[PDB]
RNA sequence: AGAGG
DNA sequence: CGATCCTC
């Protein structure tokens, strides 16, 4: 692999150093084997990463594989972007996935979550558990007919 | 080095240069006091968090960290005098300019920002071209890339396609 | 005799190729432009259609019929309807044709540009004939007709340009080139060996000197002598398209001054 | 007489095949640098030849020229358009009382043709016309 | 569209003054932009305008067949037998000027389609009209008089913008706004609407 | 389906040259290039125009009224 | 005012970079040896090829919109065969004694070093080139 | 209750440009319904337009309240609100 | 169906005027004439003409929109001489160029057989 | 008519591709794009 | 020029579509799967004319 | 999802889209008839009064006219109809239903709605002719072509709502783009192609040409620029004429490789004030580029002067492209005698070091390198063989283009094309894959009947030795034609995938928003990030500079 | 159901 | 238990 490291003279330089490549996972036990560096052993697994070594480092490596989907393309996108994405998988505790059983199974708006998928058994357990929706969902809004708090709804003007 | 934050400060630099008719053959009117003291004092200025206490202040120098590395690396005592060249009247316009630039490139509250991060990558998604592996002329190149990869990523899949442990 | 001046090398009764010599070529060019747009000719511009029972459609006949080169000679003394001061038409501003046609023989009975017959009073004017060019005594070819068949219609033949439609074009493409030998370097000629062996040489290169080889580049030239040929679709006379082509442009140019004078 | 035979894609796994007649089996023993690069014969026990490979082709792809100097989903985009194209569908089309109809006023045969058209009757009811067109960037619209 | 999947919409139409020239006087019937070509590689569309060019000068049917050995350098050699250069290239002058093009251009025959689906088939607007039974919204297809989707994805689209009042109006004003009556118990559309 | 009258690219009245086409290849026997340049049809458009023509209409002369 | 450099200068070498009507001008002064030039000139209008004497001179006069040239009796500062306007953009010091202007005239760049410059070439967006022989 | 003091405001003094837009958008509403004018009209005829105008000259009689996430709000007149943008 | 008449090409309008002569902002002694239902065939023969005369200092003309078929020209003339009369210089230069072709073309016509 | 009248459709192991055994029996270019691709063939 | 091969139904022209089925009576091999506990299938499926 | 989430509205309008180098950048060519179906609720106050009876009078047929009126009391007055439609003395407090005119703020749309930028507002224009008529520097937001496109517009029918679509969604404003902090907007087609030709050192124009382009740009001073050349003609360069649309105190600085502040190669880029330095402009100026001439602009004189400068350059350029004229043949397709001789050698070298990998496999001479089947380090080295024989030859090829090559001259500017194409069209095409692997044994034991059993050649597995200009071989065409197949399933597979994907992700992050207290919050208040981004800044604002004490040796930070 | 981007 | 957008 190619490493640019700083050389005594303050520039930095490029190093050549021996990297392996393994068609498998096992972190737990691989990082405990001596010779390596276990500061630096990685995985795009972000599920075993988020494992062993918790869920702070899982983001980490989240972000570095969204990004890694992108940079391989050409394309590029402002880390804020991705950063977001990142954060609301991970601010659940683990790893809350972009699916039906995902994010749409989190305690936001029955309104807001019937709008995705699972439509009428979502509103069915909202009626079973007699929920209060907080009108707060931009798709409540939507569906109020209502001028949300977006943007221009984010205040109200006085006289 | 190259990084993208708020504020071009070259353009700024280059701006005085014109505007203020900098001569690189006369010697400037600036002071060490000046310049050290003033990009000191500039620094204070660069609001993000106009919090009065110790949590937002803390807060609010955690955010402007990076962009005054640049800030001191850029408008340093020798840079100021013996590459740009500037004049203290000029030297003053290029920091008013520098903090009136940055409250400017401040987001705006009620901005959507989550909305805004899903279309950022879900548009340059739908333009994706080899989905399988550009790395496809090398045998011991196989990984999932592209449009796979990033469903694998967002499902949370349980068991990935190449599953791989870069080993240092 | 004074500015522009004019060498004829050929000329026919369909083709007029000149040297068009002392001018410039904005000139050259809006006489060029003029020649084909400006001048005004007549040409069907309405189709009263009484009986269709042939293959064709009304309008497939009736776009076709409009495309029918008509005698346009005296076309001056023949006012616009638009100008005219009647109800629709009359015999200041149009010309009435006439054109009925019968299956009578068991065989294929063609309608021909001849089969068109004048109406209107043409009040001694030079002006309606259907232009026949074809050696065989007969014009374009209209329509195709097998027995029962029937086509009776009635034209009336209008004053017009072509800006409006192409039909009223004295037309036929006009042939232009300045400059045979490319001194002027107004063009750079893509190659792959040898431009001077790649690209073939005009038939102006006689009327022209080559330039001398190692000789520094004209760059003061400007673009004067041009090489024409105007070709006629038979409905004004070849020296007409050019002349009432002077003359057009000659025309409008007068209406701008005049209009500096309403001001 | 059996100078002809037909093959099934199960029987063409037993079956050697030749691409031309004489090209794929006369003999050996300069060349034009225009013409394109072909193999050479290397197969010997030949069993059966090709009667055209034009012929791997149908209907709408038969309409192209020159196929073997594109791209090819070019080809594949064309066998789709062809198919929204105006002509003279048939004949008697003002006999026919039919929902939608669009014919080309003067439809004119193509100046480029392939050999296969003259099955496809192409020529007999064409689908466009020969357009005098210039490659150029001109007022940009 | 050319029988080499280019398709393309009429961008303007010019009379023959204002179109470009050869110096026999021959005018495009259709021009195409040369950007339309190298990612697109339909080096046939070349081939085939070259071959119809030399086939109108010689009048004789091009042959265009697949897997032939008709080459660009035979056709080449037959277009330059008939005193035009090689490769289709011709000098060319602006309509507006008279001048010589700096540039030569690739100027010839080529077979071209008229497809279907033209604009006036499709020109489509409303500003109220005719509305579903059901859902008291507007009507599909224009030839109903029919009202464009303001889909979900679009909806997003505004969201981002943050123009919350037209995300509003766009959902009420311009489709289905409607007044019910609600009670301060229940809460329910029970109340009976009995109005005057 | 019929002659057109005039070349689109140009204007030459290509409509009265058409009997003498057909007659120019079945009687005289000649080669449809040099037929074409006996009509005086020079440049490629008006070439275009009468090989390139294909006259439907005889065929739809066939069907009975 | 008036002039600002005036010399005579040699041609060594001629380079036509993939340009059909331009060429780059390595010239060095036959007086002075330590002056040096670089500048890329329209060989169509004048041509200059290897070995060729040219005096090199640059004015500043002879703001404003451009007039034709109506020589009925206007005087232009030219007993001169070639003649350009260009504005200065880079004062770069080379060493301890050793200056070089930077001049683009349209696009038609120009590098000249030495030191017998002075506080005379001081960065204008003014700056007339003319050539003769 | 709830509300916030006068004194110590954390909210951005800089208008945003959402609260720029509604502002502006509706103030030209209420000029479009035949409501006074508080700046000189210079041949102004468009209530968009006499708007910016109200608003460059600072003489819109408007309150921005902006609601905090824990229910609070912030109250910022427009004539206090600096419009860099 | 949005198609413009043809007629509009040629035709003036109600209250369309030829020539607006216009006076331009930016330059001193300038002026800026919009004719109507006119094209190239009239502008670069008028702007070609106006530049042969060295008493001009600007010349150029414009079709913004092919759709419509306006000019603008614009003229810059020496103090001492309007834009007005150098357009009228322009004008009975032209048509004296073009007298002159005519009966040279006439004349010449009259010498050949065919 | 005579491209629909030579029309093939397969429903629903990957049958979208243009597989070696299609030589000469099936039209390598002529199928619809997107939705339906290389399940209408056409012989 | 017309060709044929399609009926009138109520007017309406109608043509056939060539529907792509598997043969019958073909005896093909598979191997199963990464968990199952059978490793490999032989299928024939029987079909009468 | 059909009716609360989206749903049918009034005020729309569907049409083709068409291209208009005439129009600004912030407008969209409205045709008559739309714009007469269209309208706008306007309340009659003095200012209005008069315009408002003169539409009243001009009726719903003649275009600045009206449709309906509303009267207190709340009733349409039908002016198709009504017997009154000649009379109607209009009153203040009255709604009267007016065309839609120039200048107006329209939504402009182009379906899938993937963006932000793929909805903007755009200034009315009304025009003749069926089409929608845009701007092609705004092609690229919407992502459209003018091949067959349809686009939505939508109108805005309260005073606030057109405000919203002005001073939020126009099209100056969503210029420099957040999504890659860059403009989303530049320079294309024969303006870029024509701006590199233009931009030339060798490009000079005469007197009679330069006041005619200097006249073209709308916003010109009047002040003839003095020419770069005043010897025994004045002339002016392409870099001179083109510096009257860049505006004053934009200062662009690049180098490229050759780049030495004397440019000899003419690359890079310095413009100081409104007038060019040095360096042909192309793509990394005029495009969308991060550090170019369009992001300097949005940045410095602001959006409105940005949008400007679109129309400006888009003016001058395509006027000097229309007279110069730029075309593409078969000719340029069309490699060296000597070129092709080396071409064919190139490819005829790489099939022998194929032939004696297969010799060395068949020995079993062929080493087991670690990781991979004896096999599969075979396929590696020939397909490897075969994809450096295409680049090499496609290199041959490339390098004898003259300067003078339209594909050549097109790839130079960035408007259209790739080494790659050239490289295919002109020398070699190259290997087919299918699966990423080559064209595999279809038939027992071989890819084609043609062929024989166990054959592992080049020609036997993909690999297309012919360039498009010379044709592909039966068996060739076949195989570019399975590889062909295979890029259009993944095209059909892709766009229904992709769009699942990005419906999920804004599903996900819809009330995701920044708060008053600079905190990125969602619907029930949680905290997502304690400053946007980690900084609190908009995307927008931002840009890729070099933090200077990072780099360098320790001497030269020192120095 | 078939097509257009 | 989901699978881009849009018209016939
Ligand atoms: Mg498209
Ligand atoms: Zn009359
Ligand atoms: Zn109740
Ligand atoms: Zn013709």
């Amino acid at each position: 692999y190619d490493r640019k490291v700083p050389s005594p003279t303050g520039e930095y330089v490029k190093e050549p150093e021996w990297v392996l490549e393994t068609d498998g996972v096992n972190l737990s036990e691989v990082m405990t084997v001596p010779g390596i560096d276990p500061t630096r052993i990685y995985t795009n697994s972000f599920i075993d990463i988020m494992e062993v070594l918790g869920i702070e480092a899982g983001r980490a490596a989240l972000y570095k594989e969204v990004y890694n989907v992108i940079a391989s393309d050409g394309s590029y996108v402002n880390y804020r972007h991705m950063a977001l994405l990142v954060d609301v998988m991970t601010t659940q505790g683990g790893l809350t996935s972009v699916t039906r059983h995902g994010f749409n199974r989190s305690n936001t708006g029955a309104l807001m979550r019937c709008s995705f998928e699972e439509t009428v058994e979502i509103l069915f357990e909202a009626g079973a558990s007699a929920e209060l929706d907080d009108c707060r969902g931009v798709s409540e809004n939507v569906i109020l007919g209502q001028m949300a708090p977006i943007g221009t709804g984010a205040f109200d003007v006085m006289i | 080095a190259n990084w993208p934050l708020p504020v071009n400060i070259r353009r700024i630099i280059q701006n005085a240069q014109q505007t203020f008719h900098i001569d690189h053959t006369k010697p400037s009117d600036l002071t060490i006091k000046d310049i050290v003291l003033g990009v000191k004092d500039l620094q204070e200025n660069l609001l993000v968090l106009r919090g009065k206490n110790e949590i937002i202040q803390n807060a609010q120098r955690d955010a402007v960290t990076l962009f005054c590395c640049l800030l001191r690396s850029r408008l340093a005592t020798r840079r100021v005098l013996q590459e740009y060249r500037l004049t203290k009247q000029a030297f003053d316009w290029v920091l008013s300019n520098i903090e009136a630039q940055f409250l400017r490139s401040v987001v705006h509250p009620g901005e959507m920002v989550g909305v805004l991060a899903a279309q950022s990558i879900g548009e340059p998604a739908t333009q994706m071209t080899l989905n399988t592996f550009h790395f496809a002329g090398v045998a011991s190149k196989k990984v999932t890339s592209g449009v796979p990869r990033l469903k694998e990523i967002l499902n949370v899949a349980k068991n990935m396609k190449t599953p791989s442990l870069t080993v240092y | 005799e004074e500015g522009p001046q004019v060498k004829i090398r050929e000329a026919s009764k369909d083709n007029v190729d000149f040297i068009l010599s002392n001018v410039d070529l904005a000139m050259a060019n809006s006489l060029r432009r003029v020649m084909i747009a400006e001048i005004p000719t007549l040409a069907i511009d309405s189709v009263e259609v009484e009986t269709n029972t042939t293959v064709l459609a009304d309008e497939f006949i009736a776009h076709r019929l409009g495309l029918i080169p008509l005698q346009s000679m005296d076309i001056e003394q023949l006012e616009y309807s638009r100008d005219c001061f009647c109800e629709d038409h009359c015999d200041k501003c149009s010309v009435v044709l006439t054109l009925q046609a019968f299956g009578e023989s068991e065989s294929t009975t063609n309608v021909y540009s001849k089969d068109l017959v004048i109406v209107s009073n043409l009040m001694g004017r030079n002006i309606g004939h259907p232009i026949i060019q074809d050696k065989e005594g007969n014009g374009v070819l209209i329509c195709k007709l097998r027995k029962g068949q029937e086509l009776k219609l009635t034209c009336v033949a209008k004053k017009g340009i072509a800006k409006e439609h192409a039909k009223w074009g004295p037309a036929a493409a006009i042939e232009f080139e300045y400059d045979p030998w490319n001194k002027l370097k107004h063009t750079d000629y893509w190659y792959e060996q040898d431009s001077a062996k790649e690209w073939p040489q005009s038939k102006n290169c006689e009327y022209e000197d080559p330039p001398n080889e190692g000789d520094p580049f004209d760059y003061k030239a400007q673009a004067d002598t041009f090489y024409m040929n105007v070709e006629s679709v038979g409905s004004i006379p070849v020296d007409q398209v050019v002349v009432r082509g002077i003359d057009t442009l000659q025309k409008k140019v007068a209406s701008i001054l005049l209009a500096l004078t309403q001001m | 007489e059996g100078l002809v035979e037909y093959i099934d894609a199960e029987e063409e796994e037993s079956i050697l095949i030749a691409m031309q007649p004489e090209d794929l089996e006369p003999a050996e023993a300069d060349v034009d640098p225009a013409k394109r690069i072909r193999v050479s014969h290397h197969a010997t026990t030949f069993t059966h030849c090709e009667i055209h490979p034009s012929m791997i082709l149908g209907v709408a792809a038969s309409i192209i020229p020159f196929p073997d100097h594109n791209q090819s989903p070019r080809n594949t985009y064309q066998s789709a358009m062809g198919k929204q194209a105006m002509g003279v569908f048939l004949t008697n089309y003002n006999v026919r009382m039919d929902t939608m109809a669009n014919i080309l006023y003067y439809p004119q045969k193509p100046l480029g043709t392939t050999r296969a058209m003259e099955y496809l009757k192409f020529r007999e009811l064409p689908a466009g016309q020969n357009a005098i067109v210039a490659i150029a960037c001109y007022s940009g619209y | 569209a050319s029988r080499h999947g280019q398709k393309g919409t009429i961008g303007i139409t010019y009379r023959r003054e204002d179109m470009p020239f050869t110096a026999e006087g021959i005018v495009p019937d259709l021009i195409i932009n040369p950007h339309a070509i190298p990612s697109r590689m339909t080096v046939a569309h070349l081939i085939e305008c070259l071959l119809s060019k030399v086939a109108a000068l010689s009048g004789n049917e091009g042959d265009a067949s697949p897997f032939t050995d008709i080459t660009v350098e035979g056709i080449s050699k037959l277009l330059r037998e008939h005193g035009y250069q090689s490769r289709g290239f011709e000098v060319m002058y602006n309509g507006h000027t008279g001048k010589k093009l700096m540039a030569q251009i690739f100027f010839g025959p080529t077979y071209y389609q008229r497809l279907r689906h033209m604009v006036d088939d499709k020109i489509h607007a409303r500003a109220r009209g005719p509305m579903q039974v059901l859902t008291r919204q507007p009507v599909e297809g224009r030839s109903r008089d029919g009202g464009l989707r303001f889909g979900e994805m679009e909806r997003d689209c505004m969201i981002a913008h943050g123009a919350a009042s037209f995300l509003k109006e766009r959902l009420m004003e311009a489709s289905d706004a409607f007044r019910v009556h609600i009670c301060g118990i229940c809460g329910l559309m029970t109340v009976i609407a009995k109005l005057n | 389906m019929i002659v057109p009258v005039r070349c689109f690219s140009c204007g030459k009245v290509v409509g009265d040259k058409w009997e003498s086409y057909l007659n120019l290849l079945q009687e005289d026997e000649l080669d449809e290039g040099t037929a074409l340049s006996r009509l005086g049809l020079k440049r490629y458009c008006c070439r275009r125009m009468i090989l390139t023509h294909v006259d439907l209409i005889e065929k739809f002369l066939r069907y009975n009224p | 005012s008036n002039t600002l450099f005036d010399d005579i200068f040699q041609v060594s070498e001629v380079d036509p970079g993939r340009y059909n009507k331009v060429c780059r001008i390595e010239a060095a002064s036959t007086t002075q040896d330590q002056c040096k030039l670089t500048l890329d000139i329209n060989v169509e209008l004048f041509p200059v090829a290897a070995q060729d004497s040219l005096t090199v001179t640059i004015a500043s006069s002879l703001t404003r919109s451009w007039r034709p040239p109506q020589a009925g009796d206007r005087s232009l500062a030219d007993d001169y065969d070639y003649v350009m306007y260009g504005t200065a953009y880079k004062f770069e010091e080379v060493s301890k004694d050793l200056i070089a202007v930077y001049y683009s005239f349209g696009g038609l760049l120009m590098r000249l070093e030495g030191n017998y410059r002075n506080l005379n070439n001081l960065k204008q967006e003014n700056a007339y080139l003319l050539i003769r022989r | 209750e709830k509300a916030i003091p006068k004194d110590q405001r954390a909210t951005t003094p800089y208008m945003t440009k959402y609260e720029r837009a509604r502002i502006l958008g509706t103030r030209a509403l209420q000029i479009s319904m035949n409501a006074p004018v508080f700046v000189d009209l210079e041949g102004e005829t468009d209530p968009l337009r006499i708007a910016m105008k109200e608003l460059a000259e600072k003489k819109i009689p408007l309150v921005i309240r902006r609601y905090l996430p824990d229910g609070s709000f912030e109250d910022w007149s427009v004539e206090e609100l600096i419009v860099d943008l | 169906m949005n198609a413009p008449d043809r007629f509009e090409l040629f035709l003036l309008g109600e209250g369309e005027s030829k020539l607006k002569i216009d006076p331009d902002t930016k330059a001193p002694n300038a002026v800026v004439i919009t004719f109507e239902k006119e094209d190239h065939t009239l502008g670069n023969l008028i702007r070609a003409e106006l530049l042969n005369d060295r008493k001009v200092l600007f010349a150029a003309y414009k079709v913004e929109h092919p759709f419509f078929a306006r000019f603008k020209l614009r003229i810059q003339t020496t103090e001492g001489y309007d834009p007005k009369d150098a357009l009228k210089n322009a004008c009975n230069s032209i048509i004296n160029k073009l007298g002159a072709l005519k009966t040279n073309f006439e004349t010449e016509w009259n010498l050949q057989t065919l | 008519t005579l491209s629909h009248l030579r029309r093939t459709n397969t429903p629903i192991a990957k049958p979208r591709q243009l597989h070696n055994t299609h030589w000469g029996l099936v039209c390598p270019a002529e199928t619809p794009e997107g939705q339906a691709c290389g399940l209408v063939k056409n012989l | 020029f017309d060709m044929g091969g399609y009926f009138i139904i109520n007017g309406s022209e109608k043509v056939l579509i060539a529907q792509e089925r598997s043969a019958g009576n073909i005896v093909q091999v598979f191997k199963k799967a990464a968990p199952s506990p059978i490793s490999h299938v032989a299928e024939i499926r029987s079909a009468l004319e | 999802r059909g009716n609360l989430m989206g749903k049918r509205v009034d005020f729309s309008a569907r049409t083709v889209i068409s291209g208009d180098p005439n129009l600004e950048l912030d407008q969209v060519g409205v045709p008559k008839s739309i714009a007469k179906t269209l309208t706008y609720p306007e309340v009659v106050t003095p200012y209005n009064i008069d315009r408002l009876t003169q539409l009243v009078r001009n009726g719903p047929n003649e275009h600045p006219g009206a449709k309906y009126v509303i009267r207190d009391s709340g009733d349409r007055i039908d002016l198709r109809y009504s017997k009154r439609a000649g009379d109607i003395q209009l009153q203040y407090g009255w709604k009267v239903e007016r065309h839609i005119m120039d200048n107006d703020p329209v939504l402009f749309n182009r379906q899938p709605s993937l963006h932000k930028m793929s909805m903007m507002a755009h200034r009315v224009k009304v025009i003749p002719y069926s089409t929608f008529r845009l701007n092609l520097s705004v092609t690229s937001p919407y992502n459209a072509d003018f091949d067959g496109d349809e686009m939505n517009l939508h109108v805005p029918q309260s005073e606030e709502t057109r405000a919203e679509l002005s001073q939020l969604c126009a099209v100056p404003l969503q210029i420099v783009s957040p999504q890659s902090n860059k403009p989303c907007m530049g320079i294309v087609q024969d303006t870029l192609c024509g701006i590199r030709k233009l931009t030339l050192r060798d490009t000079f124009i005469e007197l009679d040409q330069v006041l005619n382009m200097l006249y073209w740009v709308p916003d010109w001073d009047g002040v003839i620029p003095t020419p770069a050349i005043i010897k025994p003609k004045p002339l002016w360069s392409g870099k001179q004429i083109l510096s009257v649309a860049i505006p004053n105190g934009i200062h662009l600085q690049r180098f490229d490789e050759g780049t030495t502040l004397l440019s000899p190669k003419d690359n890079g880029m310095l413009i100081i004030d409104g007038q060019i330095i040095f360096g042909v402009v192309e793509k990394k100026t005029v495009g969308s580029s991060n550090g170019g001439l369009i992001h300097v602009v949005t940045r410095e004189k602001g959006p409105q002067v940005c949008a400007k400068l679109f129309g400006n350059i888009q003016k001058v350029v395509n006027f000097w492209l229309l007279h110069n004229g730029f075309s593409t043949g078969i000719g340029d397709t069309i490699a060296d005698g000597p070129t092709m001789r080396e071409i064919t050698e190139t490819i005829a070298e790489a099939k022998k070091k194929v032939l004696d990998v297969t010799k060395e496999a068949q020995a079993n001479l062929l080493t087991a390198k670690h990781g991979m089947t004896l096999r599969e380090s075979f396929e590696d080295n020939v397909v490897r063989f075969l994809n450096e024989a295409r680049d090499k030859a496609g290199r041959l090829a490339e390098v004898n283009l003259k300067d003078l090559n339209n594909v050549k001259q097109m790839v130079m500017a960035g408007s259209k094309g790739s080494f790659i194409n050239i490289a295919q069209m002109s020398a070699c095409v190259g290997q087919q894959s299918v699966e990423g692997k080559r064209i595999a044994f279809g038939f027992v034991d071989r890819t084609l009947p043609h062929f024989s059993k166990d054959d592992y050649s080049p020609e036997s597995k993909g690999f297309v030795e012919n360039s498009y200009l010379r044709g592909l071989t039966p068996q060739e065409f076949f195989f570019h034609a399975m590889g062909g197949r295979e890029g259009l399933i993944d095209t059909a597979v892709k766009t229904a995938e992709t769009g699942y994907i990005q419906r999920r992700l804004v599903k996900a992050l819809e009330d995701i928003m920044v708060h008053y207290d600079n905190t990125t919050r969602n619907s029930l208040g949680n905290v997502i990030q304690f400053i946007y981004g980690e900084d609190g800044m908009d995307a927008a604002h931002i840009e890729k500079q070099s933090l200077d004490t990072i780099g360098g040796s320790d001497a030269a930070f020192e120095k």
